[PDB]
């Protein structure tokens, strides 16, 4: 970078320090700050296995093995546990896991097209996901096809209607017993009218909620005594 | 914005395997039709389910038959009008870009 | 037979496999209770309401313990062991602190009850359209040719038992757009012309069932010139034997 | 407080999202694997495909 | 002591990073079988190019 020679610091698009002359040489040094990652775990639950694996998210690792650092933890754990099972993803790097060239079902998302499974001495493997069974429609100019029988299929699907309704005390919850803290809560205005009307209007909303999926009838239908709908059980 | 605490995550669809899904989607509603989304897919020839889609809106299927080559010709100069019109006026997409 | 009416099948096709139709529905709706109950993860969607309000409320009165910069987390701490005109930095610190705390969690209990009201709007909607009819929307009341629905309670919600139609065993055939009779072209008036090999037949386009190709079975439009694909049979016109 | 003025957009900017590809799923299911019936819904005059 | 402010900024993101697969997955994925074109593509005149 040509730095017009008075200048001696250099910025980004967010003004963090990015481009430092050398002092006494006098030539142009990056600035970039290795730190930041994050670690992320998988496993295929605790009742079914212990062993896990690392996801680091945005490294080359060809670096990976030097340092988690906080207050104790530590180096101690990475310095031959590199080693093998190191898998380079679009996602970061995966350590502990194996790649195989089957496509199977999505399991653990890992990302960019990459999942997960615990299978096979088992073990975690790491493959790329399948979209589906390939096919191919059997087109002509002059073919059709056409079913000779049929099936009655019940599915079902589930659908939230309403939530808890909750409503606050303010002067019970930010102050409790004494009454200094009133008088001084008394001096910040109404914030507390302005709450307690939005968790009123939420929970008026939630009996609207139910009343207009539930009550679409005027009068209660009753089935007749007699159960015989031609063969078809509704019990 | 890496620099200070800020990840941006990968989508865990790529762009090929959203490109083989409507590429699964076309194929389907081309060789197949409306069967292929409610149940196994049942071939039926283009002019066929055409004339299925002209008793869907009220036309008996007589004027697609007959109209057969005149039909296709307006088709095919409709989709070139579309690639040539999207190609200009550079704000159509202006959805995707506020995203 | 109605509701068979309404996804284009003919209505003798209930009444002569009535028996195995209701063999199919009553074995349908015992796999249901059977998968439904011998599945752990299903039922996840009113679980998570519950999780959720439960997880902000422990959030909130958890947040009763944070000292916000202030020497204590005790109101009387505050007014014992320190004079009350400076007090005042400490305790008006701890009411702002306890204060927008109070007010996220407000705000996201807004941002929640919008979406449970779009997914009530929806249930709404799919109570007055699949239950209270018969649907000819797409995949809005299951997978397959929709015939009816039955609603059940949950708590905090509803689920939807959606009956549809879905076909099962194909067969290829062989097949032209129209008929060359007599010069002039037949179009099929309800159904679609197949051939098996030998002889040609129109059928209904969602079951099989072939009928013998007649005038009064299709319709004649112009002459067998234009169209592209057309083939020769005879059509019957079922009014020479009744002749004399 | 900046940090958390940036959580509450994006998560108003996600229900907004939300509401289009719920919206763009119901088109996909109703003017690709069918035919639809509803006026304006795929598009201006009769839909075909 | 702000330790209990952070953990739902994250759950917040987390659950609106989880919610964009989700959306792209209904809006996309809804056929299970990868349906292929035929090698010669003649449909009656319609070019599909
Ligand atoms: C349509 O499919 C049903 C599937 O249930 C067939 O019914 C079965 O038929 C076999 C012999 O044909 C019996 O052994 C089974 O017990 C039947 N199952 C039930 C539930 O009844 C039916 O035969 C098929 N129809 C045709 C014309 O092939
Ligand atoms: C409707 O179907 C249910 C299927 O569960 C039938 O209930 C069974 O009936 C037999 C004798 O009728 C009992 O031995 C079973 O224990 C019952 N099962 C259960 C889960 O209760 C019921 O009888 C059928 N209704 C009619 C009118 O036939
Ligand atoms: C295709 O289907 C037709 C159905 O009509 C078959 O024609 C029948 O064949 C049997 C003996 O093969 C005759 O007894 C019937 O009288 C025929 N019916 C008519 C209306 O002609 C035909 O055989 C089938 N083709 C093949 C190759 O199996
Ligand atoms: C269907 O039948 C018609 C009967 O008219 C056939 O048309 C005749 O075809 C021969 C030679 O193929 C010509 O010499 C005649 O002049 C045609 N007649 C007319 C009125 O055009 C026709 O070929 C048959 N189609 C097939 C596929 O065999
Ligand atoms: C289908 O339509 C496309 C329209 O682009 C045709 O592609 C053009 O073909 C001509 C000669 O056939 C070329 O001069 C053009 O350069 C082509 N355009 C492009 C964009 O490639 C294509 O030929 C048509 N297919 C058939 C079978 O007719
Ligand atoms: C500076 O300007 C010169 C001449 O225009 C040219 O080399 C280049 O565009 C700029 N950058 C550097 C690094 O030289
Ligand atoms: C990661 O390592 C590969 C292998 O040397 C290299 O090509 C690539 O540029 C590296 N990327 C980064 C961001 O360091
Ligand atoms: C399996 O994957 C590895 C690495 O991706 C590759 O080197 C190997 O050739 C693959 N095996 C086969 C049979 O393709
Ligand atoms: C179907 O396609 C083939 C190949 O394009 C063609 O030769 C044949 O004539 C077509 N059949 C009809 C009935 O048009
Ligand atoms: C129809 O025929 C094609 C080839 O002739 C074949 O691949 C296909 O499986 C057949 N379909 C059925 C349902 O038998």
């Amino acid at each position: 970078k040509k730095f017009l020679p008075f200048q001696q610091f250099g910025r980004d698009i967010a003004d963090t320090t990015d481009a430092v002359r050398d002092p006494q040489t006098l030539e142009i040094l990056d600035i970039t700050p290795c730190s930041f990652g994050g670690v992320s775990v998988i496993t295929p639950g605790t009742n079914t296995s212990n062993q896990v694996a690392v996801l680091y998210q945005g490294v080359n690792c060809t670096e990976v093995p030097v340092a988690i650092h906080a207050d104790q933890l530590t180096p101690t754990w990475r310095v031959y546990s590199t080693g093998s099972n190191v898998f380079q993803t679009r996602a970061g790097c995966l350590i502990g896991a194996e790649y195989v060239n089957n496509s199977y079902e999505c399991d653990i998302p890992i990302g960019a097209g990459i999942c997960a499974s615990y299978q096979t001495s088992q073990s975690i493997i790491a493959y790329t996901m399948s979209l589906g069974a390939e096919n191919s429609v059997a087109y002509s100019n002059n073919s059709i096809a056409i079913p000779t029988n049929f099936t009655i299929s019940v599915t079902t699907e589930i659908l939230p209607v309403s939530m808890t309704k909750t409503s606050v005390d303010c002067t019970m919850y930010i102050c409790g017993d004494s009454t200094e803290c009133s008088n001084l809560l008394l001096q910040y205005g109404s914030f507390c009218t302005q709450l307690k009307r939005a968790l009123t209007g939420i929970a008026v909303e939630q009996d609207k909620n139910t009343q207009e999926v539930f009550a679409q009838v005027k009068q209660i239908y009753k089935t007749p005594p007699i159960k015989y709908f031609g063969g078809f059980n509704f019990s | 914005q890496k620099f200070k605490g800020l990840t941006v995550l990968p989508p865990l669809l790529t762009d090929e395997m959203i490109a083989q899904y409507t590429s699964a989607l076309l194929a389907g509603t081309i060789t197949s039709g409306w069967t292929f989304g409610a149940g196994p897919a049942l071939q039926i020839p283009f002019p066929m389910q055409m004339a299925y889609r002209f008793n869907g809106i009220g036309v008996t299927q007589n004027v697609l038959y007959e109209n057969q080559k005149l039909i296709a010709n307006q088709f095919n100069s409709a989709i070139g009008k579309i690639q040539d019109s999207l190609s200009s006026t550079p704000s159509a997409l202006g959805k995707l870009q506020d995203v | 037979a109605y509701r068979f009416n309404g996804i284009g099948v003919t209505q003798n096709v209930l009444y002569e496999n009535q028996k195995l139709i209701a063999n199919q529905f009553n074995s349908a709706i015992g796999k249901i209770q059977d998968s439904l109950s011998s599945t752990p993860s299903a039922l996840g969607k009113l679980q998570d309401v519950v999780n959720h309000n439960a997880q902000a409320l422990n959030t909130l009165v958890k947040q009763l313990s944070s000292k916000f910069g202030a020497i204590s987390s005790v109101l009387n701490d505050i007014f014992s062991r320190l004079d009350p005109p400076e007090a005042e930095v400490q305790i008006d610190r701890l009411i702002t602190g306890r204060l927008q705390s109070l007010q996220t969690y407000v705000t996201q209990q807004l941002i929640r009850a919008a979406e449970i009201r779009a997914s009530a709007n929806l249930a709404a909607t799919k109570m007055s359209e699949c239950v209270l009819g018969q649907s000819k929307r797409v995949d809005f009341c299951g997978k397959g040719y929709h015939l009816m629905s039955f609603p059940q309670s949950a708590p905090h919600g509803v689920v939807f038992l959606h009956v549809t139609y879905v076909p099962a065993q194909e067969k290829n055939f062989t097949t032209a757009p129209a008929i060359c009779h007599d010069g002039k072209a037949h179009f099929p008036r309800e159904g679609v012309f197949v051939s098996n090999g030998t002889h040609w037949f129109v059928t209904q386009r969602n079951f099989y069932e072939p009928q013998i190709i007649t005038t009064d079975n299709t319709f004649v439009s112009g002459n067998c010139d234009v169209v592209i694909g057309i083939v020769n049979n005879t059509v019957y016109d079922p009014l020479q034997p009744e002749l004399d």
